[PDB]
């Protein structure tokens, strides 16, 4: 089941309600594997392994009038499993060009509001 | 004008297979299916600031790799 392919093409588009049943799914087989990677399982579904962007780095680069509630949705899922400080300060390791992390993206897009 | 009416008489008189490459060739343009038209590249500046609805990658500079 390719879910890091629907979650991405969820929020390129913009859809919320397409976001939480994966947002549920995720979390659905977060439960049936809790042997000894809780945070590092759900890490790394939600971000690659070639640039290492995460799901945020993706809500942000694409804008959409319905990115306020495409965020905050995303933030409270990684404080449910208590992850969100490495998740919101992830960063970009493509090495070409690096270090850009999610906060980065969103100066440069100019969105004052979620800022 | 004056030089424009050499080169473009120079290119007709080069009778080979032309591997002179001007160009970014058969570059993606925006469609499910239409893979065509070989491109060009610019460059802009400073003004006029607002977010960016139309692009076409997730901002590299060359070619990836």
């Amino acid at each position: 089941k390719r879910l890091k392919k629907r979650i991405f093409a969820a929020v390129s588009e913009g859809c919320v309600e397409e976001l939480r049943e994966l947002l549920q799914d995720l979390q659905d087989l977060c439960r049936r594997r809790r042997g000894l990677d809780v945070p590092d399982f759900l890490m790394h579904k939600l971000t690659a392994s070639d640039t290492g962007k995460t799901c945020l780095m993706k809500a942000l680069l694409n804008i959409n009038p319905n990115t306020k509630e495409i965020v905050r949705i995303l933030l409270a899922f990684a404080e449910e499993n208590d992850i969100l400080d490495r998740f919101i300060n992830a960063e970009y390791t493509e090495e070409a060009y690096e270090g850009q992390t999610a906060l980065n993206i969103a100066i440069e897009r100019r969105q004052g509001d979620i800022t | 004008l004056q030089r424009a009416r050499t080169i473009l008489e120079f290119e007709k008189m080069l009778p080979e297979w032309l591997r002179s490459r001007f160009r970014m060739g058969e570059l993606c343009k925006v469609a499910d299916e239409d893979f065509r038209l070989c491109l060009r590249i610019n460059e802009v500046k400073w003004t006029e600031w607002k977010t960016h609805v139309s692009f076409l990658n997730e901002d590299p500079g060359p070619i990836r790799r």
